[PDB]
């Protein structure tokens, strides 16, 4: 390469270092505050799934896909998308809606049909149980009515680890009267019918607690690699730039010189 | 000789570059002092006057024409290079290829985005 | 058939009203972490 | 250090090349809904 390209590709990279450096650290205190907030989400989400979890329940089927619309977080997105195509091929009408816009930009080319509905925004302020609630409100007064569905996000293990799991959501109304769930039985529909909204907002609240913890983790390590790849790069290209450097004054003086004693 | 008697020629030098050397060689062997590059002062020149040569002649002189497509080869694809910015700012358009191009599968090896040639008559075609 | 299930309205909604009047009555010094949740960021995708 | 804003698509590099065609998709969907949203004004 020329002077100049080294040069300005030498001063490109060293901006790419800079930022992916200064988001490494706004991630880092953004998943800092986020794995503060999962600790009292755990317990509540926990508590939502214990009914469920003390009751054996069966049975349109609905898959919800939970990441953000934002990139660099390693294999976040793939992961949710990977087991959003698998569950798909195995189920027997399948609906899917995706929370994040990254969802819908992998599947749309052979899921566009199943998709109900889109939501974005997601991944730039710390979810609320107000974005729980627009998610769930946007499915119950939507149109369409799903007799099974399962929800799929990225459950937080450690700074560097998440894993990749799925929740049920009988949220069927008709289902909430069947084998195990006999025992259930003084509640008339319209208190069960308030009860199965609002733990159908809490799955949702779960997931997207869950989720923004292990995306800003994987953010801060994405932002972290991109860094030290960056540093090794001006590294490197740094000597270039500097035995080019020499090469051009060498080089130029040579030609004066014999311009000089050719007189 | 077609350019004045009333007709239409093409020329291709193929290519500039070695001309450049040749001269390069044989003027520092008459001893006139290496300039940039080692390239003899007015290389400019030696390219300048040869393309002006190119012309389209008006009717009083036969309508004849000669149209020139000098070749230059760059190095590692460095078009700032000494002799191929003389000769990119002597012609009226330039058919710039790329290396990358070529092996991507683009064959003519062709930059759209960085080729420019000049208007166009309005007679390129109609249909065209 | 509640005033407000007769209106169209589900327990989502009463129950977000209801969350949002209890933090509306803090004081100055919880109200601080009235921000840091109560949001309304995720938006719908139509088209 | 050194003023250097701008970089990225000073070098026409890789990242440069990209970051300009991710400001046109940005603004190619914008202008689709700004030019319905026209269409609605007129009537």
């Amino acid at each position: 390469a020329t002077l100049k390209d080294i040069t300005r590709r030498l001063k490109s990279i060293k901006n790419i270092q800079k930022i992916t450096k200064s988001m490494k650290m706004v991630a880092a205190a953004k998943y800092a505050r986020a794995e503060r907030e999962l600790k009292p989400a755990r317990v509540y989400g926990v508590g939502s799934l214990a009914l469920y979890e003390k009751a054996d329940i069966k049975t349109k089927h609905l898959i919800i896909g939970v990441s953000s619309d934002r990139g660099l977080c390693g294999a976040i997105h793939s992961s949710v998308a990977k087991q959003m195509k698998s569950e798909a091929a195995n189920l027997k009408e399948v609906k899917i809606i995706g929370v994040g816009d990254k969802i819908r930009s992998i599947l749309h080319r052979t899921h566009s049909d199943q998709f109900l509905v889109t939501f974005k925004e997601v991944g730039r302020r710390p979810p609320t149980f107000g974005d729980a609630s627009v998610i769930a409100l946007e499915l119950l007064n939507s149109g369409y009515e799903f007799d099974e569905g399962s929800i799929i996000f990225n459950r937080f293990r450690s700074v560097i680890s998440y894993k990749t799991e799925e929740k049920p959501i009988f949220s069927l109304d008709t289902i909430s009267s069947a084998e195990s769930m006999s025992i259930y039985d003084d509640i008339d529909a319209d208190v069960l019918r308030n009860y199965q909204e609002y733990s159908l907002a809490n799955i949702i609240y779960y997931s997207l607690k869950e989720s923004t913890t292990s995306e800003q983790s994987a953010r801060m390590t994405a932002m972290d690699n991109a860094s030290k790849n960056a540093s090794e790069m001006i590294d490197k290209l740094t000597l270039t730039f500097n035995r080019t450097r020499q090469a051009v004054i060498t080089k130029e003086l040579i030609e004066i010189i014999s311009g000089a004693a050719a007189l | 000789y077609f350019r004045d008697n009333g007709k239409h020629a093409l020329i291709i030098y193929d290519d500039l570059s070695k001309q450049a050397v040749a001269y390069r060689q044989m003027s520092l062997l008459l001893r006139r002092p290496p300039g940039r590059e080692a390239y003899p002062g007015d290389v400019f020149y030696l390219h300048s006057r040869l393309l002006e040569r190119a012309a389209k002649m008006n009717d009083a002189f036969g309508g004849g024409s000669l149209t020139a497509l000098p070749v230059i080869e760059t190095q590692a694809g460095d078009v700032s290079a000494y002799i191929p910015t003389n000769v990119i700012s002597i012609t009226d358009g330039q058919i710039f290829l790329e290396t990358e191009l070529f092996y991507k599968g683009i064959r003519p090896a062709i930059n759209v985005g960085l080729s420019v040639s000049r208007v166009g008559s309005a007679a390129q075609t109609r249909a065209m | 058939v509640a005033y407000w299930r007769q209106a169209g309205l589900s327990y989502i909604r009463y129950s977000q009203i209801c969350a949002k009047a209890v933090r509306d009555a803090l004081k100055t010094e919880f109200k601080a972490n009235a921000m840091k949740t109560s949001g309304s960021t995720i938006k719908i995708v139509k088209v | 250090v050194r003023s250097s804003a701008g970089a990225v698509r000073d070098a026409g590099g890789a990242f440069g090349k990209r970051e300009q065609a991710e400001e046109e998709r940005y603004f190619r969907a914008r202008a689709k809904e700004q030019l319905a949203a026209l269409k609605k004004h007129h009537e």
